[PDB]
RNA sequence: GGCGGUGGGGGAGCAUCUCCUGUAGGGGAGAUGUAACCCCCUUUACCUGCCGAACCCCGCCAGGCCCGGAAGGGAGCAACGGUAGGCAGGACGUCG
């Protein structure tokens, strides 16, 4: 959960720079990588691909290949990793007019009830009216800590507290707020510690609405155990189940749940991080990375590894390009280096370049004093070599022109 | 042990360098004045022009350095003490 | 349509000071101040998107730089991610 988090980084932590990688030095990462996860209770024989799809990965066609050395493997991990915790399809649809229906179901033991609540504070920021409807038993104290919620907020609520049933204290409700009611959460999920009887419920209860959405509250605490919940839920909803697991704060084992339900094609479109409706956003794989190996993120590698293409596509991507710029410039200094201004006259050309802002790069008049013997701080050089970088930089520029 | 002009430059920060409190600290800390002070306190130093403080890597601002085997901040009071003091 | 974006508490961290310390880089311990990370309480003051001040705003620090014989450590610029702050929509609050 974080200790995962915590004994993870603890990896890409071991890739720093010292002694480059000679092949192997991978391998003393994942054989970790992976005991974290295993420790993180995620089903080994997840974890034994995961860790061979770094293997041929990273010690075969690897090479700085890319964002140079560490920074790849480092990717590799993350790119893959994430993959395991969930491809994508986050994306929670709304209401296409201005009614909906979501049902909610779970084994007890859960958040199911309160997941209730949750959800409704969550479409009520999304921009929607949700209303909720207490469709099955509840304990004499579930009064005591539902309601109330539904009055943290605006949500109404139907509930049964002098007479009960189910089919129509759950017509009524539905056939009545609707004076309002952008969206409908039915929080009808029995008691039931086992899914079986959990599908069956459910179901009487689905002939006498069209659901959008049917949500599967699970629970971290029950680890990896989490997905042979999701099948029977995906082999029983006309994919139109959508998992929600939560209390991924109260468990070791957890994050090794949604691996599980991660293997099921079901998809996950929410999760548990405490009990105040603030910590519950939707689930989204990359950032719940971001979360886990902490460090620099995703997007962290947008211009240092989509500015570097085969280099027959780039190298020559410049042939027709002629019309000067200072990224543009970069661009050359990476096919002269490589691919055969002396050495190191052209490392150090890269190297200032490499510290200006893309405000600075793109049209690049607006550099004097102050930001000059910034980039010639920021890049370990002189004002001067700077300067020579903008000269060089402004004679090729007037020079490149015409046809 | 190597001094470092930063430890006594009233104008820098702690953050930046500085060891003694704002009293000594004495304002544009040359090294002659660092390299004269030890003078006069029986010490024998060697001025280095040329090397930088991690802290100010941009910047030559050499550093002096003396075989002394005693507790280094007392003798960075000792130079400002005497640096103050100056005809 | 208009108009509006709330108070705080805890600790990490950061800035500035003070004290001890190691024959470099450094390391300990505190006071004060805080927006930035974590978590809670209050509130309509929250959502989704794009921007955000180059640097004397935070993190993160690739390279490159510095101290070191190395191990390692420092400062820190882009990028990236955020604050303060903005442009949209949307929803909440108001209409004084």
């Amino acid at each position: 959960m974080d200790k995962l988090g915590e004994n993870l980084n603890k990896a890409l932590n071991k890739l720093k720079a010292a002694a480059f990688v000679d092949k192997k030095l991978i391998k003393e990462v994942i054989k970790d990588i992976q005991r974290a996860l295993i420790q993180a209770d995620v089903n080994v024989k997840l974890v034994l691909k995961m860790s061979k799809e770094i293997e041929r990965r990273a010690l075969e066609e690897k090479t700085p290949k890319g964002l140079s050395k560490k920074e790849h493997i480092i990717k590799i991990v993350y790119e893959e990793l994430v993959k395991l915790l969930g491809e994508e399809a986050k994306k929670l649809e709304l209401n296409p007019k201005k009614q909906n229906v979501i049902l909610l179901v779970g084994i007890q033991g859960s958040g199911k009830t309160t997941t209730a609540a949750k959800l409704a504070r969550y479409i009520q920021k999304r921009g929607l009216k949700p209303a909720l409807i207490a469709a099955d038993t509840y304990r004499p104290a579930a009064y005591e800590q539902l309601k109330q919620l539904a009055e943290k907020i605006h949500v109404p609520i139907y509930g049964d507290e002098t007479r009960t049933k189910s089919p129509v204290d759950i017509v009524k409700e539905g056939m009545e707020k609707f004076k309002k009611a952008d969206v409908l959460i039915i929080d009808t999920a029995g008691r039931h510690k086992e899914e079986k009887g959990l599908l069956e419920e459910m179901k009487q209860i689905k002939e006498i609405t069209n659901p959008d959405e049917i949500i599967l509250v699970i629970d971290g605490t029950i680890g990896q155990q989490a997905g042979i919940q999701a099948k029977a839920f995906k082999e029983a909803v006309g994919e139109i189940g959508s998992i929600i697991v939560t209390k991924l704060d109260g468990s070791a084992k957890g994050g090794g749940a949604l691996s599980a339900v991660a293997e099921t094609k079901a998809p996950i479109k929410f999760i548990g991080i405490g009990e105040g409706i603030d910590d519950l956003e939707p689930f989204d794989p990359k950032k719940f990375i971001s979360r886990l190996l902490g460090m620099g993120d995703l997007e962290s590698l947008l211009e240092k590894a989509e500015d570097m293409v085969d280099e027959k596509t780039e190298e020559s991507i410049d042939a027709i390009m002629r019309g000067k710029f200072t990224l543009n410039e970069l661009m050359t200094q990476l096919e002269a280096i490589e691919n055969m201004l002396t050495e190191a006259k052209i490392k150090k050309y890269k190297v200032i370049i490499s510290s200006m802002t893309k405000e600075e790069r793109e049209n690049p008049k607006i550099i004097k004093a102050s930001r000059i013997r910034r980039i010639a701080r920021g890049s370990g050089t002189t004002e001067n070599d700077v300067r020579e970088v903008l000269r060089y930089y402004e004679t090729t520029k007037n020079a490149i022109d015409k046809l | 042990m190597i001094i470092w002009p930063s430890y006594i430059d009233k104008k820098k920060s702690r953050r930046e360098g500085r060891k003694v409190p704002e009293e000594l600290a004495i304002e544009k800390p040359s090294l002659k004045d660092i390299e004269k002070a030890l003078k006069k306190l029986g010490l024998e130093p060697k001025i280095y022009r040329d090397k930088r403080y991690p802290r100010q890597h941009w910047e030559i601002c050499g550093c002096v350095e003396v075989d002394y085997k005693g507790n280094k901040l007392q003798l960075l009071k000792e130079i400002c003490k005497i640096i103050k003091g100056k005809n």
